């Protein structure tokens, strides 16, 4: 899973 | 609830001191219990909320990957049953949020500024119910109503460089691109939202300045790995 | 207890994918539960039930220190409130842990290598409580006397490379430092403790030696910070 | 607080 980037804490 | 004795200052304060202490279970468990005192909250509290249960629910979507990865490539029953206990979890973290929302953050929400961070919230917490989804179509549809009722009005009432709608559209893109199956349509948000904000960086301070640029860094990234 | 439905194998199982997914608390529930099946514990189960606890404790050690240090500069009840509730849920993990080892790993545990690693577990955990405490003295003292029994189990059994052997006296001495105020009683042990393990390298293979020279630098990091 | 090396995971 590549995770792209979202609003706020990057917690995951 | 179990926080319905404490004052509503003495939650926000310890909420302060969980964040301090990287407490987040602790700070989600008391923003709930300020938020279910039924007063309206301020831009810093709204702020506390979302730190809060955004650091929960991270920690469970990590989790939750992990074991999907593991459970895919082993196809015992305790692979699944333990991503499924964690899944669960997680969807009641979501639900919890998702019922803050509606009761009664929301209906309640008159400014813009208020109104579009929660429908953001609203968007970004059936997102992570859809990452899990396997009713599936509902989900997605809620999530996508939710982003779009906070996109039009941030259009309607906010500058292209505020940071909420900066970071609506960042959060609205990646939906696009990887709960809708519509990367072109996410790459073309990410694109307008840049652009737009970046002809509009010249009327902010400094210190506005600093806020806006760094959530557009943001959606570059993601349009650098997208494109 | 919550896991008494459960097999063993499963919650072992479980409890590595839960270290997997950086998900302790599952972890150390998933053991807490092999442990109660009443079965003494193989060397890597002991090593998931340590690894397990000490990520746990060691979150709650970490926010204690926060809270405590804003509580001593504040000196509202906030402050203090928040770090007791913290100081309470640690306590009760440290005597979690302590009523395994004593109901009833400790008293079942024949070899030095298990029973060692367990008297090392139960001075560790009264460590915590004596960071903690303000019948300090008797924490301290329970702490002293589960080390000292470990210590002399282990010159005699054990050779002076031997990891378990080398983690105690690392964790014993940094009880002679900070908790016990004795810092000529904790550098006299590390030096002792690094050089009889130095003169016995020549006997491990390259794994082994692996092992034990990761403890020893350990050893050397304090030594750094001491003198 | 200064904290020591002690065994295991550097959880704090
Ligand atoms: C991003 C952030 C994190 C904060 C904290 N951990 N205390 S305060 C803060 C902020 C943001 C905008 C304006 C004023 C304060
Ligand atoms: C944006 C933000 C993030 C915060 C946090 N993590 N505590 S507090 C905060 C804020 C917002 C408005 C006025 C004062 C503080
Ligand atoms: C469809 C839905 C709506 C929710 C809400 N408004 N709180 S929670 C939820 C859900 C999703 C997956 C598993 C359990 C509950
Ligand atoms: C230190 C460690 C961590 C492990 C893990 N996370 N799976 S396995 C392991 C180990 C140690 C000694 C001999 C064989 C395996
Ligand atoms: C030392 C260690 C740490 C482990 C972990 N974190 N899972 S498993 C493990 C071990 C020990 C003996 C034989 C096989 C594995
Ligand atoms: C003195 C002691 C012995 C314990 C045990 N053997 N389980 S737990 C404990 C303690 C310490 C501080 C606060 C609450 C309990
Ligand atoms: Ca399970
Ligand atoms: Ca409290």
């Amino acid at each position: 899973k590549l995770m792209f980037k979202t609003e706020g804490p990057d917690s995951d | 609830g179990a926080m319905g004795s404490m004052e509503r200052a003495s939650l926000i304060q310890k909420a302060k001191l969980a964040e301090q202490a990287e407490r987040y279970e602790d700070m989600a468990a008391f923003m709930k219990g300020a938020v279910e005192k039924g007063e309206e909250l301020s831009c810093e509290e709204r702020n506390l909320l979302s730190v809060a249960y955004k650091n929960v629910v991270g920690g469970q979507r990590a989790a939750w990957r992990v074991l999907s990865s593991i459970e895919q490539k082993s196809n015992g029953p305790e692979v699944r049953e333990y991503r499924e206990k964690v899944e669960t979890e997680l969807q009641g973290v979501c639900d919890t949020v998702l019922g803050l929302l509606d009761s009664h953050l929301i209906k309640e929400a008159g400014d813009a500024e208020s109104r579009v961070f929660y429908l953001k919230m609203k968007g970004d917490y059936y997102r992570y119910l859809a990452e899990v989804a396997t009713d599936k179509k509902r989900i997605i549809d809620s999530a996508r109503s939710a982003y779009q009722e906070a996109m039009d009005i941030s259009k309607k009432e906010m500058p292209p460089t505020n940071p909420i709608r900066l970071g609506l559209a960042l959060n609205f893109s990646v939906f696009h691109y990887e709960i809708a199956n519509s990367p072109e349509e996410a790459i073309s948000l990410a694109k307008t939202t840049f652009d737009e904000a970046m002809a509009d960086l010249h009327t902010l301070s400094e210190d506005s300045y600093k806020d806006s640029t760094l959530i557009m860094q943001l959606l570059r990234d993601n349009l650098t790995l997208w494109t």
